[PDB]
């Protein structure tokens, strides 16, 4: 009845609130709230018994952030292909989403390929960086950005590379810190944080 | 499936 | 500093509204949206580091609800003590909750009791049944309920009477004052008002 | 342990 009705209306408040909560924790850098954020939202979303387009995309970013976040953890395993690294799948998730602004959705995807090398090649895992270049960068032959650079870059199989310097581990920290930095604007009036903010100065 | 928590790799 | 205090304020309104939650699903015994509430207060409780009194009651309902919702759960642990039944520990948390010692309090606490023995009972571990009561014991029957024990007298009128349903339903009549009495929280009436 | 069982 209406008893059901409200509660999927409070949980959109919730998933909302919680989005914004670990948007906050990972641009600042706040790791333990980061967490504790993250296991709050994964059980809210699994609470879930409806989505709306607004809410999906909310889940992805949420995704998004976490595997971002465990972009250097080579041991952290998000797909059920055990093979999948986190910023491949970071990867994933960023083709379902922000695809109408295209510029900043290049630039970020561009830098998330790069580090998905990178992470590999430092780690002196030749091997696995060439497995994980023929994932992301499709047919051998088809051209896209960057490729041709990072093949040459993983053929001469070294450690440090002076590219990966420009394109660093925190160059696309940054980037995406600028994504949600405008995941933070769309989402700081959102009915939970705007109610409690009231409250706070007051 | 994963959602936000991965998976640790394990040693079997 | 107050983006943080908002959250902590955020946080306690969505326990409430959990809470709430965790109630009707109790209620209405459906056992899956109870499980997935659980798991949402259990992470929004872990998140909080500070609590009023308030706070800490709603957590001890959220608690008590869960270890009488695991009671007839075999491999159920939730003290240190690995020996201590789930109906014991709703028992341990019944008596820390701040409220009225009445007629209903003192008929669940005293069904909760019988249940903890009558639950071994039908597991046949008479072994534990009486350390259980060891460990539990000032009741009316509490005589018969030692007797019955060494007996081993599973099917008595006394069992079959003070049931595990019977146990349920007077528990659920309590859940429903705590429905009506935080119905109107923040998140609950917020939510409502905007659906009507 | 806090409402979740072990």
């Amino acid at each position: 009845g209406l008893v059901a009705e409200a509660e999927a209306v409070a949980a959109g408040w919730m998933l909302d609130f919680l989005c914004l909560s670990l948007c906050r924790a990972f641009r600042d850098g706040r790791s333990e709230d980061f967490r504790r954020t993250r296991n709050s939202a994964e059980a809210i979303i699994h609470g879930l018994s409806s989505l709306t387009a607004c809410q999906l995309r909310t889940i992805y970013i949420c995704q998004f952030l976490t595997r971002i976040a465990a972009g250097k953890t080579l041991d952290a395993q998000f797909e059920n292909d055990e093979r999948i690294t986190p910023l491949e799948s970071a990867l994933m998730i960023w083709g379902s989403i922000e695809k109408e602004h295209d510029k900043l959705h290049e630039e970020i995807q561009n830098l998330i390929k790069i580090q998905a090398i990178a992470v590999c090649m430092e780690n002196g895992n030749f091997k696995e960086a060439e497995e994980v270049f023929e994932r992301i960068f499709g047919d051998p032959n088809s051209h896209m950005p960057f490729k041709s650079k990072l093949l040459m870059i993983i053929s001469q199989k070294d450690t440090f590379h002076s590219f990966f310097q420009h394109f660093s581990y925190n160059h696309m920290m940054e980037k995406i810190k600028s994504y949600v930095n405008y995941v933070l604007s769309e989402k700081s009036s959102t009915f939970l944080m705007k109610a409690a903010a009231k409250v706070v100065e007051s | 499936k994963i959602l936000l928590t991965p998976r640790r790799r394990q040693r079997l």
